[PDB]
């Protein structure tokens, strides 16, 4: 894991309601992650959650099968000085 | 203390008596070219790094030297500040103070905190845009020195600047002390089972007393350089960091602690200007 962001977000495994997501942690040391979901191009604000620095690994749950998703990835590290939050990564998803 | 906190003290304190006695020694003799002297710390620089690399495994090693080489900052800056041209001897003074920083950051986290000691706890970056701002100020004060040697020679100003970081620097280490394990240098997304809320001691005065007697500190050591860019510069960069860092931080302390850090919001500030954290 050369890069100073996260890289390499995946869905692991997938059940129509719900994802198993994976990334893998940037060469920095991470506080934490706040990890987002919602529906592509979806009306509603998409959700959140906090993930700690030394995990790799979230799971989603609750979504609706057969829809388009876009996940994102943000890490808070002092790395990122004098930012907080770092730069993102996103995928996209159907269930 | 704690095994790796006694690693750190006596690197950093045998360090600083070996360069003590190779400074001393220089200095009685007349040894004055800047190339001589940085030669013959070089030297010794090679020994101690060897005779710790000897002494220790991996782990103790990665501590000892890096403690060791704060502790040659320290003395060559005190060095620097007694025996340089008033035209440097600012720059002396602001390496110490830097080296005590980093230092003490450890020794804090060593004596507080013993289960999560490593080489991050001297808190140093390591990180492409921070180094550049730190190699910055040394640009500024160098080129600046050069073409106005008098701005350097107002020393009043300059031990403003070492006021202010001492203050910050007292300020910083007391909340980590009054915090104990609820202090850490990395922000907790989740609440530990021993995790409670402080508000007692210099957590009455501020909110976040660790990141204002940080955020005063940084702006000091320009203030010790005397320049006229860096002070801004450090200001606004410094300030947006911990806007960022709080307004996180907070956030995840509201969901530790509900209303009792809401009620906290209501009667105690950030301490940084123009900061409120997370609440309108
Ligand atoms: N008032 C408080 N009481 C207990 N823990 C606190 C606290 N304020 C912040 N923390 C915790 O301390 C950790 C960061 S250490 C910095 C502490 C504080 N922001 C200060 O500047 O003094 C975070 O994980 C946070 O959850
Ligand atoms: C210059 C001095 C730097 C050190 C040189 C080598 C000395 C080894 C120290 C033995 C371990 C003490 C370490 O102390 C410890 O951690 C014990 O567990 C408790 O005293
Ligand atoms: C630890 C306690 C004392 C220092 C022991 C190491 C001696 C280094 C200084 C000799 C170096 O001094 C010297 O005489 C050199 O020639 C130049 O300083
Ligand atoms: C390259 C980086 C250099 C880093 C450290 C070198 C040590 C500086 C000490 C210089 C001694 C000046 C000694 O000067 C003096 O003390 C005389 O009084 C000056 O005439
Ligand atoms: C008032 C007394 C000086 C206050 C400044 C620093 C106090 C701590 C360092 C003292 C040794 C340096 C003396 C000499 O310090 C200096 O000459 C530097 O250039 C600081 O201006
Ligand atoms: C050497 C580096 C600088 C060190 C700085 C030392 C800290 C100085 C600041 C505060 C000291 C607190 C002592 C008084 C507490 C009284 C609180 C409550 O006060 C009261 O309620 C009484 O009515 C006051 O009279
Ligand atoms: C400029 C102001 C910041 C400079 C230095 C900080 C000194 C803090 C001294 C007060 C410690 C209260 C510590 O009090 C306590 O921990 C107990 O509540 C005492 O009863
Ligand atoms: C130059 C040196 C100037 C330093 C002068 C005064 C600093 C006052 C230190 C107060 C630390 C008390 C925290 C102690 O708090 C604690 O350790 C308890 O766990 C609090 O609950
Ligand atoms: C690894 C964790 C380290 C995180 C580093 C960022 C922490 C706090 C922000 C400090 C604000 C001022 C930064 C000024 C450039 C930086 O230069 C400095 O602050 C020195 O005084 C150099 O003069
Ligand atoms: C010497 C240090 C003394 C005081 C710290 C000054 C901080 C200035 C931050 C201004 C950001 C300005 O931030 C903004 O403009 C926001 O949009 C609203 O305040
Ligand atoms: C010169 C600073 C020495 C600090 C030693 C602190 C030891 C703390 C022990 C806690 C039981
Ligand atoms: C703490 C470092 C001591 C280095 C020797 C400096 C001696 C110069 C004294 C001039 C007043
Ligand atoms: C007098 C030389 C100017 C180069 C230093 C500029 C400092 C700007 C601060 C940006 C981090
Ligand atoms: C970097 C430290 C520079 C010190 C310069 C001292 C010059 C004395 C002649
Ligand atoms: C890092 C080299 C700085 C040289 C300063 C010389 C002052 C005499
Ligand atoms: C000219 C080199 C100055 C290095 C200062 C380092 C301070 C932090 C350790
Ligand atoms: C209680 C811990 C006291 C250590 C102060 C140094
Ligand atoms: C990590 C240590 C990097 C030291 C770089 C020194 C450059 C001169
Ligand atoms: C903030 C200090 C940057 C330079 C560090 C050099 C020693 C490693
Ligand atoms: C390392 C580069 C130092 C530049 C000082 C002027
Ligand atoms: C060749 C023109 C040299 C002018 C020197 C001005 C120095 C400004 C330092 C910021
Ligand atoms: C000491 C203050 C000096 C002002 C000129
Ligand atoms: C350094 C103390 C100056 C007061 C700033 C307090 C701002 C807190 C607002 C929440
Ligand atoms: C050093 C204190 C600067 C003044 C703080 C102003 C607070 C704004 C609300």
């Amino acid at each position: 894991a050369v890069s100073s962001v996260p890289t390499k977000l995946e869905v692991v495994a997938a059940t129509p309601t719900s994802l198993l997501i994976s990334w893998d942690a940037p060469a920095v040391t991470v506080d934490l992650y706040v990890i987002t979901y919602g529906e592509t191009g979806g009306n509603s604000p998409v959700q959140e959650f906090k993930v700690p620095g030394s995990k790799s690994t979230a799971t989603i749950s609750g979504l609706k099968p057969g829809v388009d998703y876009t996940i994102t990835v943000y890490a808070f590290s002092s790395y990122y000085w004098p930012s907080y939050k770092g730069s993102p990564i996103s995928i996209n998803y159907r269930t | 203390l704690s095994p790796a906190g006694k690693i750190s003290l006596q690197s950093f304190t045998g360090s600083s008596l070996v360069f003590f006695v190779i400074c001393m020694f220089n200095h009685y003799y007349g040894i004055t070219n800047l190339v001589v002297n940085t030669l013959i710390v070089f030297f010794y620089a090679v020994n101690v790094y060897f005779f710790l690399k000897f002494f220790y495994n991996e782990f103790a090693f990665a501590i000892a030297i890096r403690a060791a080489f704060l502790g040659l900052v320290l003395v060559l800056g005190l060095y620097i500040k007694l025996v340089a041209p008033p035209n440097i001897q600012i720059f002396g003074g602001y390496m110490s103070v830097m080296a005590l920083f980093h230092y003490s950051e450890f020794l804090a986290i060593a004596i507080v905190q013993p289960k999560q000691v490593s080489t991050d706890s001297f808190v140093i970056n390591h990180s492409p845009q921070y180094t550049i701002a730190a190699v910055s100020s040394w640009v500024e004060f160098f080129i600046e020195t050069y073409f106005f040697p008098g701005l350097k020679e107002i020393h009043w100003l300059s031990n403003i600047g070492l006021c202010v970081c001492i203050l910050g620097e007292v300020l910083r280490k007391t909340a980590i002390l009054t915090a104990g394990s609820n202090f850490n240098h990395l922000v907790q997304c989740e609440k530990s089972s021993d995790h409670v809320l402080v508000t007692h001691g210099v957590y009455a005065w501020f909110r976040h007393p660790s990141y204002v007697g940080w955020f005063y500190w940084s702006i000091g050591t320009q203030i010790i350089l005397i320049n006229p860019l860096c002070i801004p510069a450090y200001t606004l960069a410094s300030w947006m960091f911990f806007k960022e860092r709080i307004y996180i931080e907070e956030s995840m302390l509201l969901s530790f602690f509900g209303q009792q850090y809401c009620d906290y919001q209501q009667q105690v500030g950030t301490g940084i200007p123009f900061i409120e954290g997370y609440k309108i």
